[PDB]
């Protein structure tokens, strides 16, 4: 068994990936929440949403979709690994 | 069991929004 | 990169501190998942992703 610092190295790898996925996903959620409040404001005044705004928003949604697919599996392996 | 629904972005509106995002961008 | 550095950072922790980190990261996944789902419900009923028709 490969180890690093006394821990199984494949466990630390999955935790590394867990931490990194969550940090990116946090950034994406922050961008979505502000985009919603802008859009909420625009919609309240019957003002159009720019095409560029829609594109950026849709890009974040699809990126989140992939992060969540990676988060799944990684979360499973981390759970699987917690023998303790 | 459903704790993953939340943790991995599987709620009904998120799957809906992902469908709209694919359509808006022209992706399968 | 910053990824191998994180891997080394984790391996240098005590067992108790690694476990707290795993628990914190799992809790963070859940909290972010609540945030994410709420903004997906908001965006749906603001129709941000409807295609232009006019």
């Amino acid at each position: 068994m490969e180890t690093l610092g006394g821990f199984p190295v494949e466990f630390l790898i999955q935790v590394t990936r867990l931490s990194k996925i969550l940090m990116i996903k946090k950034e994406h959620i922050k961008k979505l929440r502000e985009m919603n409040t802008e859009a909420e404001k625009l919609k309240s005044y019957s003002m159009p949403i720019s095409i560029e705004f829609q594109r950026r928003y849709a890009t974040i949604v699809l990126e989140l979709e992939q992060l969540n697919k990676d988060l799944n599996k990684v979360l499973h392996k981390v759970q699987q690994y917690c023998y303790e | 069991s459903a704790w993953k629904t939340v943790a991995c972005g599987g709620t009904r509106d998120q799957l809906f929004m992902q469908e709209k995002a694919r359509q808006l961008l022209g992706r399968l | 990169r910053d990824d191998i550095d994180m891997l080394k950072e984790l391996g240098s922790l005590t067992t108790a501190n690694l476990m707290e980190k795993v628990r914190g990261l799992q809790n963070l996944a859940y909290q972010l998942g609540l945030d994410e789902s709420r903004e997906m419900t908001r965006g749906k009923f603001l129709n941000i992703l409807e295609k232009p028709k006019k």
